[PDB]
């Protein structure tokens, strides 16, 4: 009963993964805690990302690699131009997960 | 007829002879599709020869979209190869083609109905359903698809010479009932 964990690779949850993994080593927290705060931003990702996210961003470019294990679908696209609100980019990798259950 | 029909697709079976961890083929090759939920079996592409193959938990696989029996027997030999380089006692067994497709175009207009209701035991054609005529050609056993365009689909054979030889059987009919 619970959200994806694929929002843990991002910035914002690697950088929770460093702070959490600090607060462990110095003795400050017990892991399970350390695992039920991950837990908790899994959550908040989704509907942080669902509730405050206004913008719509195209990629279009030459798909170098797909798959789809486990309903996820995995992506490599390689010279691609990303159009936010025009980026170039040489290779990005696009992991995503069904919006259903 | 002085036409040649053009060899679209070609689907062949390869027994591989040892069986699969679909889950385990899914995960360490590119451009895999497994979803056992709608079908047991891992869908896999490769771009030299462009084809797309089934892969079965039975070892057994069947690929598409072949356009010769060369790039037919040659891609099944890749998948065969990825197969083993991911790591199973895959070999290349009993490969077989089933079935070869291919299509014309004979340049000029076609009367349809005029033809079904010619050949009506071989002929059904009704445009509500689908706007080409299936003619059930008996010798060679192929089907053919007839468009008002003049375009003609051949499928159900096994050798690329029954695709040939069942259009060179319909061309005089086709003939007999362009629009002139």
């Amino acid at each position: 009963p619970g959200y994806y964990e694929l929002y843990r690779r991002s910035t914002i949850g690697n950088s929770l993964v460093d702070a959490l993994d600090t607060l462990i080593s110095d003795g400050r927290i017990e892991a399970s805690l350390a695992m039920r705060v991950l837990e908790t931003f899994d959550k908040v990702v989704a509907e942080t990302l669902k509730d405050n996210t206004q913008s719509k961003l195209t990629v279009k470019g030459n798909l170098d690699t797909y798959g789809f294990c486990d309903d996820v679908w995995t992506f490599i696209v390689k010279n691609c131009q990303v159009t936010v609100e025009v980026i170039s980019v040489d290779k990005l990798r696009i992991v995503a997960c069904n919006s259903k259950k | 007829s002085g036409i040649v029909p053009t060899l679209q697709n070609i689907v062949a079976t390869v027994t591989l002879g040892c069986r699969l961890d679909l889950k385990t083929v899914a995960l360490h090759a590119r451009n895999a599709e497994y979803n056992p939920k709608r079908f047991a079996a891992v869908i896999m592409r490769i771009r030299e020869p462009k084809t797309t193959a089934l892969i079965f938990a039975s070892g057994k696989m069947v690929v598409t979209g072949a356009k010769s029996e060369d790039d037919s027997k040659l891609a099944s030999r890749k998948y065969a190869r990825i197969i083993q380089k991911i790591g199973f006692a895959a070999k290349f067994t009993d490969f077989k083609i089933q079935n070869i497709v291919g299509s014309c175009d004979v340049k000029f207009p076609i009367r349809l109905e005029g033809l079904a209701f010619s050949h009506g035991t071989f002929s059904s054609y009704e445009p509500e359903l689908f706007p080409g005529l299936i003619y059930r050609m008996v010798k060679p056993k192929i089907v053919l698809l007839i468009f008002v365009s003049g375009k003609i689909v051949l499928t159900g054979a096994k050798q690329r010479e029954e695709i040939y030889q069942a259009f060179e059987a319909i061309y005089p009919v086709l003939s007999e009932f362009r629009k002139m």
